[PDB]
């Protein structure tokens, strides 16, 4: 059985296919109008591409249960605050659902060999990604479903680390709530993982710790004159 | 940040 909650939150999840279209096709066109000596680098290429993902992340949000009921400068304060833990989130259950060893699955759609990609990353990247699919492994044997990944995405989206909120209280009941329907939920349909329910919790920091160190790695290639838009604007502020 | 308030606000 699933906690109504949780049926509430399914309710609000994009439609992928036609998400992870939208990103590809953009991103056809933006090599596709550039000369041949001015394509994109490969480190800007994935910048644009998690630029658009997080325009879908941020559509999400919006039209999300709970967050919809938010005033504007509440809900620009919890994105802000979370941006980055999304699109880590979303690369891990990408990877948890399509990924095959040896290669990663991007937004497009598209299976790249992880030997490729660690060659142009570099070694701060490389360790990221490394360590996210450290996570994905744990996850994969932990047998992560869509119904704990979304609850995830709500406890990242309603974080107690966010100050200054006009309506502090739907935060804490969100996180609150959630979490209560997370741990029923894992009760009822993995009875046997006694486990399962600390472990999801517990990557939840090492996402945040991957997606803040992430943060500060892209600010500084910005300051270094390495990026290209939204991306930039959730890093400055 | 204009553009997130943007993104939040717009029809
Ligand atoms: C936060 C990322 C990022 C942003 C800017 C530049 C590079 C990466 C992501 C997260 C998902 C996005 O598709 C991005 C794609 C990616 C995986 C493969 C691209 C590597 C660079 C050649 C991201 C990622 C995933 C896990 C840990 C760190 C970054």
């Amino acid at each position: 059985s699933i906690p109504h909650l949780i049926l509430e939150l399914l309710k609000c999840e994009p439609d992928e296919p036609q998400v992870q279209a939208k990103i590809m096709a953009y991103l056809q066109q933006e090599q596709a109008n550039r000369s041949k000596h001015e394509k994109l680098s490969t480190f800007g290429l994935m910048c644009k591409m998690a630029d658009q993902t997080l325009f879908s992340i941020v559509e999400w949000a919006r039209s999300s249960i709970f967050f919809r009921e938010l005033k504007v400068d509440d809900q620009m304060k919890l994105l802000q605050n979370c941006w980055s833990e999304l699109l880590i989130l979303d690369h891990i259950y990408r990877q948890v659902v399509h990924g095959k060893e040896g290669s990663i699955f991007l937004v497009t759609g598209q299976q790249v060999d992880y030997s490729i990609i660690a060659s142009q990353a570099g070694a701060t990247l490389n360790n990221l990604m490394s360590h996210a699919q450290e996570l994905v492994a744990k996850l994969r044997s932990l047998q992560f479903d869509q119904r704990e990944f979304v609850c995830l995405k709500f406890l990242v989206l309603f974080s107690l680390d966010v100050k200054n909120l006009e309506n502090f209280q739907l935060v804490e009941g969100v996180q609150e709530q959630v979490n209560a329907a997370l741990l029923d939920y894992t009760m009822c349909n993995y009875p046997q993982q006694t486990e399962k329910f600390g472990q999801l919790l517990l990557r939840l920091p090492e996402i945040r710790a991957i997606s803040m160190q992430a943060e500060e790695y892209l600010y500084y290639k910005h300051l270094n004159g390495d990026v290209p838009n939204l991306l930039i604007e959730m890093l400055h502020a | 940040n204009a553009l997130l308030r943007y993104l939040l606000d717009k029809d």
